[PDB]
């Protein structure tokens, strides 16, 4: 004759322990003495500390019980508690990584937007947004459009790429309904181009949905409606937590005071003597299309030279070579006399960079060959540094539906 | 009517 | 459920069973877990703050009756209470905390979690009640007691390490920060806030007394043995009884009172010890001194300085006899080097500091003694130095051994590396070596190889360049003269044997020949020589120096046979004599062409060994002034014991007079060098300070050759007016190139 | 060594010393009290136990009795509930009361394996379900008058 209200207040609150949130809310329900061991505050730690991610110092700061942390929290942002946890762990990754390397972006960034902006912007786009997409938003609705932008910096002579992370009003004010793009939302912009990863908020028209998709406008077909795409990622919580790791990880690279999009395997190096020829890699799809198949890659050729080195062993780069493998097969060798015009001498602990261009009909590829180098004061001695395998990798190359009829 | 047998010598060679 | 007044009685039974421990079964532990268990589940809705508050009153009640036992007790008898009642209590607390551990970890755990700062821990309880009724009314009885038997300890008896041992894990275990007793490491604030700053502040008045009751009435000597006896005493005393964070404190303050405070008279017997040379009292000392930290800087200066006034010492017993004598010279200086290089590896434990107040002592003593004093120039020194490293190369009567000689060259090499100016010694051992290699003088040629590669060892290439110019130049002579014997069996030959050493000029400094008449026979040996050298290699030229030639005549007019060997001048003079006998100075000066001086020399040879006789016998000899008209006749009388005599020994007068040249071409070098050198340093600099530019100059050219201000003075005006290192418009400071 | 332990009823359960070590009140009862050789074959009356429930805990650290350790704390962890093993679900299958008397047991020995595994197979039992179905399948009675339901409801409307 032994039920779970007599079983004493001690095991009790190790059984409630494993319970979820959802089942501690209803147990309140259940009987007297269990709506009070229900109310117990450190019960309700692990709930705020992972569905949240309060911690004791924002406990601390709020001078409030943990449950009431909960009650209040769940009344703002409680819609989203599948997905707050990892959306406020990237945006924290995010703003807590550069804040030391670029302060400006972080001061750029606005406060939390209310639920009436972004009912609003569902009442004129005539559809619901995103659950996920929803919730970023209540922790920040993003940046005015400015340069620098959240969403990378690419930075190239005739072409700069730099995106922000637009507000609720503009991407409401810039959300697309035309044919080809139909049901499409993008979240981003350029203000020095006009490139936008559109979002998809219905799976129409030959549309995963909610895909984070390029542009990628059609060149051979005539048509409007005949928009191709490049699909970046997955939903908008996976695009997001990819893009704040590959950032905070070192993934991108943090250059010139801006986050570069440098996809930069380690792994891919062929230091030849005492020079490391790490090279990045980038894709640009405001040069690209599918058809014709252009696929504009670009990246910075890093090189330095160790300090093991002689000060007399300033090699300078006479020339470069290169050695564009297609993946179809196709070999193309260049060997134009410096580097975008330019003869660089590698001193020892000099850091030289400079960026690159090319283009690929083929999906995938590699630019190996040497840069040739000569010291300064050692006139006799010539090397050169071999130019590693790195592939340049870009996303998938859907087309519009109206392309293929 | 003296006779010598043995005789060493030491030239310096000098670059012209 | 249960009451807490329907139970306390008999909770209160078996925690009271458990600290006057009777030896408790493990049944009435299990009952108390259970009287402990059916509280905490009964029914501000969790039960356990009143049983909390009856043990902390109940510990209060039995630590307070418990002082009442211990407070008027001194010194050992409070100490054995506080070590035994520590132990007991520690003991079943240890046991309570685990019958009390059911609200040690499900009431005490959640209500320390949620602030409420102030219960704790029933074994933290504990400590901290007894940190609060039995150790603060036992603070200054315990430690006084504990210090007082650490007196006895040190001052020579035997005292219980278990008591002193307690005492110190109490004060440890009692540093326990109650706010959270989840900490990490062990806790010292209690520790180092009643004990060890008391006993450390106390070892201070101890080790001051011993020090200033054992030092007045004892020696020094003796002092050093106790210190470091104390010194290790004090290390065990961290490991037998006390804690192991109180080494390092313990060790730095009996430093501190031992040796810092007493470093000035340590100094004061450095010297009088380093006099006597008790190598082992010596390393006694800095094995102290060390310790101290900043403090072995005097020594340093101490023993450098007594370094050097011995050394100086040593050099004043040589005397006048070492200027003559450069085995001695260098024996002394290397014999004192040794006996203080063996105290600063062995005594002072090899140490960098020490090893280069001995380099910078004997630097100051061999370029700078009383030798080179007498002799007004510091570059005695280093000719004193090749002249013993070529007394040793030399092909004496006993021939050194290998091995030996291996190892004093090795030596001789570590005097070299104080020779401040080793440019002298350089000019000097390559004239030496000339002068050993052109006669066939030396000892052995692997030990010649093994000295110029030490020497390339020593400073650089150009040091040693001409030295390896001329070996090699003489392995080349050496094939030469095979080549020159090959030809003369294959070609004509000549009558008289020939065997050249052919040199390079810009090698092997020497000075050019006088004139002189060749001998026909000498003129077609000569000329034979010549002419294979052009078939050889043409485009050339050879001075033919005769001052360092040599060969041997037959006397058949003399009345007994000779095989006499002489100098080429003295072959010429008595080939000159076999033509004809009666023969006058000038018909000498003008027929052989050879210079008066040297000539009137080789004459006075000549009249030494007796080999011919005067126009008159009975005249001067030995310390004649020869005229142009005094005549020289033939001998055929003369009498020797032997055949193979020697005529062509070295005169007294070109020794003195060769050193004098060698001393003015290695200053005309200096010069040269100097010159190089601040066109280098003005082609990188272009404008610079007088004295920088003087101080530029002797720090480029320290590695080779220390250079003098009146020396750069000279040669800085020798530029200044060859327009090469022109002065600058209206200015006594600075110029440019 | 062997200790022996008996029940409140008293039956003598003999335990290896190192499958009883696994709870916490008897290893801290042979640790600290320092197992005094007097008297060390005599029971050890646990009178908050049966026997039923007590040859089970001794089962169960029987097929323990090599167990790891576990792994200090997962509080910021969200308390894996379906890692139980597969012995461990098939022995704790038994009625509420036992389970409970179980649980209760588990909690006097301090053994922290089987009343962590205790409180989830029953947390197993309370997880998603409605409050009727919890009060049916606990058979508990709701004591909740009128003004006290309508108490819970201002607030649990946060929640709905």
């Amino acid at each position: 004759p032994l039920t779970l209200e007599s079983l004493p207040t001690d095991p009790l609150l190790l059984i409630l322990s494993f319970l979820d949130y959802r089942d501690l809310i209803n147990c309140c329900y259940v009987s007297r003495r269990l709506s009070q061991l229900s109310s117990h505050d450190p019960l309700w730690r692990r709930h705020c500390k992972k569905y949240w991610l309060i911690s004791e110092e924002e406990k601390t700061q709020k001078n409030q019980c943990w449950k009431s942390l909960f009650i209040d929290t769940y009344s703002d942002v409680g819609r989203y508690i599948d997905h707050y946890a990892a959306i406020k762990k990237a945006w924290d990754d995010l703003k807590k990584y550069l804040e030391p390397r670029c302060p400006r972006m972080v001061l750029s960034l606005k406060e939390g937007a209310r639920e009436e902006d972004l009912d609003a912007v569902e009442a004129q786009i005539g559809c619901k947004l995103p659950d996920d997409y929803r919730c970023s938003y209540r922790i920040h609705n993003g940046q005015k459009l400015v340069v620098p932008g959240l969403l990378g910096s690419m930075a190239l002579s005739n072409h700069y790429r730099s995106e922000d992370l637009l507000d609720v009003d503009t991407a409401a004010g810039g959300f697309q309904q035309r044919q080809g793009l139909k049901y499409c939302l993008p979240l981003t912009f350029c203000i020095h181009t006009g490139l936008s990863q559109y979002i998809a908020v219905e799976a129409a028209e030959g549309r995963n949905k909610n895909e984070v998709f390029y542009q990628c406008p059609d060149q051979m077909a005539r048509n409007p409606a005949a928009i191709d795409m490049f699909i970046i990622g997955a939903t908008f919580t996976d695009w997001f937590t990819s893009y704040v790791k590959n950032v905070v990880s070192g993934g991108f690279p943090i250059i010139r005071d801006q986050i570069f999009r440098y996809v930069h395997d380690p792994e891919c190096v062929a230091t030849t003597g005492d020079i490391t020829v790490s090279v990045s890699t980038s894709f640009l799809p405001e040069l690209s299309s599918v058809h014709p198949p252009h696929y504009f890659f670009t990246y910075r050729i890093r090189i330095e030279m160790s300090k093991d080195a002689l000060p007399e062993k300033a090699c300078q780069l006479d020339s470069r070579y290169w050695r564009i493998t297609n993946a179809k097969g196709d070999v193309e060798e260049v060997q134009g006399p410096g580097v975008v015009g330019e003869f660089p001498i590698i001193s020892p602990g000099r850091v030289y960079e400079y960026t690159s261009c090319t283009t690929f009909s083929t999906t995938s590829g590699y630019m190996e060959g040497y840069y040739t180098f000569h010291f300064l004061y050692f006139k006799d001695k010539i090397f050169n540094v071999a130019i590693p395998r790195f592939h340049m990798a870009c996303p998938t190359f859907r087309v519009s539906i109206a392309r293929l009829e | 009517r003296f006779e010598v047998k043995k005789w060493n010598a030491v030239a310096l060679w000098a670059w012209d | 459920q249960i009451g807490l007044d329907q139970i306390w009685d008999d909770l209160r039974a078996g925690i009271q069973q458990v600290y006057t421990r009777q030896s408790m079964a493990k049944s009435r532990y299990m009952e108390l877990y259970t009287h402990v268990y059916n509280y905490c589940t009964s029914v501000a809705q969790f039960v356990g703050l009143e049983l909390y508050k009856r043990l902390k009153e109940f510990l209060k009640n039995y630590l307070t009756n418990l002082l009442k036992d211990g407070e008027d007790l001194m010194d050992e008898s409070v100490l054995k209470f506080y070590t035994q009642q520590w132990e007991d209590y520690r003991f079943s607390s240890k046991v309570l905390n685990g019958i009390c551990a059911y609200l040690n970890r499900h009431w005490v755990r959640r209500e320390c979690d949620e602030g409420r700062k102030g219960i704790y821990e029933i074994y933290s309880l504990a400590l901290v009640t007894w940190r609060d009724c039995l150790f603060r009314p036992l603070n200054k009885q315990v430690t006084n007691a504990v210090l007082k038997l650490i007196e006895k300890e040190r001052n020579g008896e035997t005292i219980n390490t278990r008591l002193i041992s307690g005492v110190v894990q109490s004060y440890v275990e009692l540093g326990l920060n109650e706010d959270d007793a989840f900490a990490k490491g062990p806790t010292l604030t209690v520790y180092k806030e009643s004990f060890e700053s008391q006993f450390l502040a106390d070892t201070e008045r101890f080790y001051t007394r011993e020090s200033t009751e054992f030092l007045q009435q004892n020696p020094v000597t003796e002092y050093m043995k106790k210190a470091e006896a104390r010194l290790l005493e004090e290390q065990r005393r961290v490991q037998v009884y006390l804690h192991e964070s109180t080494q390092d404190e313990l060790a730095r303050k009996c430093e501190q009172v031992l040796i810092e405070k007493h470093l000035e008279i340590f100094h004061t017997e450095f010297q009088n010890l380093l006099d006597a040379d008790k190598n082992e009292d010596l390393g006694r000392m800095y094995n102290l001194v060390s310790r101290i930290q900043d403090g072995l800087g005097e020594l340093k200066k101490l023993l450098e300085t007594h370094i050097h006034n011995q050394g100086l010492a040593a050099i004043e017993k040589c005397g006048e006899a070492a200027l003559n004598d450069p085995k001695m010279y260098v024996q002394t200086v290397l014999d004192v080097h040794k006996k203080y290089n063996a105290l600063v590896m062995s005594a002072f434990n090899n140490d960098a500091g020490f090893v280069a107040a001995l380099d910078k002592a004997c630097g100051r003593f061999i370029n700078n003694n009383a030798v080179t004093k007498m002799a007004q120039s510091s570059s005695k020194s280093p000719e004193l130095l090749a002249r013993y490293c070529d007394s040793l190369l030399k092909k004496s009567s006993k021939n050194p051994e290998e091995a030996e000689l291996e190892d004093t060259l090795n030596q001789v090499m570590v005097v070299f590396k104080y020779i401040e100016d080793k440019d002298v010694f350089q000019k000097f051992y390559a004239k030496m070596l000339a002068k050993r290699l052109v006669h066939q003088n030396s000892a052995s040629d692997d030990a010649e190889a093994s000295m110029i590669s030490k020497l390339k060892q020593a400073c650089g290439f150009e040091y040693t360049s001409k030295l390896q110019r001329m070996f090699q130049d003489i392995g080349v002579s050496k094939d030469l003269n095979e080549q020159f014997k090959k030809h003369l069996t294959n070609s004509e030959p000549l009558d008289l044997d020939f065997s050249i050493q052919v040199l390079s000029s810009g090698s092997w400094p020497f000075q050019q020949s006088c004139t002189f008449a060749l001998p026909s026979e000498l003129e077609r040996s000569y000329q034979r020589f010549t002419a294979f050298y052009a078939s050889r290699h043409s485009g050339r030229k050879l001075t033919w120096l005769y001052q360092l030639s040599k060969g041997e005549l037959v006397t058949n007019c003399f009345k007994n046979r000779y095989t006499l060997q002489a100098s080429t001048f003295q072959m010429a003079i008595l080939l000159q004599y076999n033509t004809e006998d009666a023969y006058t100075v000038q018909q000498l000066t003008d027929s052989t062409q050879i210079k008066m001086d040297i000539l009137a020399q080789v004459l006075q040879i000549l009249l030494k060994s007796k080999l011919l006789v005067l126009e008159d016998e009975n005249a001067n000899v030995d310390e004649v002034e020869l005229k142009p008209d005094t005549l020289i006749k033939l001998y055929l009388g003369y009498k020797n014991k032997k055949l193979r005599v020697n005529i062509n020994v070295p005169m007294k007068t070109e020794q003195k007079q060769e050193q004098e040249t060698t001393h003015k071409n290695i200053e005309e070098d200096r010069k040269l060098l100097i010159q190089a050198a601040i066109v280098r340093i003005m082609k990188m600099r272009k404008v610079l300070k007088h004295q920088q530019l003087l101080g530029e100059v002797l720090t480029q050219l320290s590695s080779r050759f220390k250079p003098r201000v009146p020396v750069i003075k000279k040669c800085i005006d020798i530029l200044i007016e060859k327009e090469y290192l022109e002065r600058v418009d209206g200015e006594k400071d600075t110029y440019s190139y | 060594p062997s200790i022996k332990l008996q029940s409140s009823d008293g039956e003598i359960f003999e335990v290896d010393v190192e499958i009883a070590k696994q709870s916490v009140t008897i290893k801290t009862m042979l640790e600290d009290l320092g197992m005094d050789d007097e008297g060390d074959d005599d029971p050890v009356p646990l009178p908050n136990v049966n026997a039923a429930i007590l040859k089970k805990v001794i089962q169960w650290c029987t097929h323990h009795k090599d167990d790891p350790p576990p792994p200090e704390d997962d509080e910021n962890k969200e308390k894996r509930t379906d890692d139980i093993p597969v012995w461990d679900q098939e022995f704790l299958k038994v009625d509420q009361g036992t389970l409970f008397e179980l649980i209760l047991a588990a909690n006097y020995l301090d053994i922290k394996g089987l009343l962590d595994v205790t409180c989830k197979t029953v947390a197993n039992m309370i997880k998603g379900k409605t409050p009727e179905e919890i009060r049916k399948t606990f058979n508990i009675k709701n004591d909740f008058t009128e003004e006290e339901e309508a108490q819970v409801r201002k607030e649990n409307q946060w929640c709905e």
